[PDB]
């Protein structure tokens, strides 16, 4: 769990940039709260769903839910969630009183798709806010997720297309979206595949680095298939980076 | 550019996917790129144009417009 202080120094980080981790159509609003929430949990709380969803999912203790009154006072670092529309929307909160609070935000004004419209602070005069919730911040800072198993490099092979690959055995539940699975390298480039519901799941046997993506390798129906899993940076050695995940990984 | 006709739609879920006319994969469809403020929701089997636009999760529709 990262402090309030490392919450503070996020969020003004990442203003006017476009948070897209989610990789689904741009800078979406609750790609910047998933995003923040994953962060500041050192990657224990990833949100899935729509904004409208946050305050449904199981924040394992990191977190509390608190509805909207008109004596409740955001804190910085509160998601403020807003649960009277088809989708809902979301809010990184900056600070507050009763009158308004301030937050970062993506997708307020409908540009995140095309992507004009990057994460901005903007003031709100309680609009639609229903809910805030609460991060259990530690009283230190934590550098927790830049040092876990998920974004060291360890040791990989790479093949003559410039694929690193490392044989790995576990299997991948499919998150809150679809994905499309590759027929036979993990490259965006291969037009034929299928898609991978959420809730589906795979025994996989290879992670690969490649076209700026995690993925994983498998069998199905005597094909060989690449599921990207989540985004990566590029970058190998100490410079390595992936975000969060597009599912959910277990052993069996 | 391209027609098709929506497989299917979860208006709970937001996203759904589209069967394009010309028989190519089938794309997905999110409710930020239904093209108009007013729908946010598409229903199955409606014919529907789009562009496609292909993303690191794969082909998805644009500015989705019911015919």
């Amino acid at each position: 769990m990262k402090s309030q202080q490392q919450a503070k120094e996020w969020i003004y980080k990442h203003e006017g940039t476009g948070v897209d981790f989610d990789g689904a159509y741009g800078f979406q609003c609750m790609d910047l709260a998933v995003a923040y929430v994953y962060y500041i949990t050192d990657g224990k709380v990833r949100m899935w769903g729509n904004a409208k969803d946050a305050i449904n999912n199981d924040f394992k203790g990191l977190a509390t839910v608190y509805e909207n009154t008109p004596s409740f006072k955001p804190q910085l670092g509160d998601v403020a969630v807003y649960t009277n529309s088809q989708y809902g929307h979301i809010q990184c909160v900056i600070s507050g009183n009763l009158d308004y609070y301030t937050c970062l935000e993506q997708n307020w004004l409908g540009g995140g798709f095309d992507g004009w419209e990057k994460a901005t602070i903007r003031t709100h005069y309680y609009d639609g806010v229903t809910h805030f919730i609460r991060p259990k911040f530690s009283a230190s800072n934590s550098n927790v997720l830049e040092t876990s198993k998920v974004n060291t490099f360890g040791n990989w092979k790479q093949n003559q297309y410039g694929t690193y690959y490392r044989n790995e055995n576990a299997t991948f539940t499919c998150g809150f979206l679809p994905i499309f699975a590759r027929v036979g390298s993990p490259k965006l480039s291969e037009p034929n595949g299928y898609w991978f519901q959420p809730n589906g799941y795979t025994p996989y046997d290879e992670v690969c680095l490649s076209d700026g993506l995690v993925w994983i390798g498998y069998n199905w129906q005597g094909t060989r298939y690449y599921l990207p899993v989540r985004q990566w940076n590029g970058k190998t050695g100490n410079s390595y980076s992936i975000g969060l995940p597009w599912g959910v990984f277990s052993h069996h | 550019k391209i027609k098709g006709q929506v497989k299917w739609f979860n208006e709970s879920k937001g996203f759904g996917f589209i069967t394009p006319a010309d028989g190519s994969k089938d794309v997905f469809v999110h409710f930020s790129a239904i093209q108009g403020n007013g729908f946010k929701t598409l229903a199955e089997g409606q014919n529907v144009e789009f562009e496609i636009q292909d993303g690191q999760k794969g082909p998805a529709a644009v500015n989705v417009t019911a015919i």
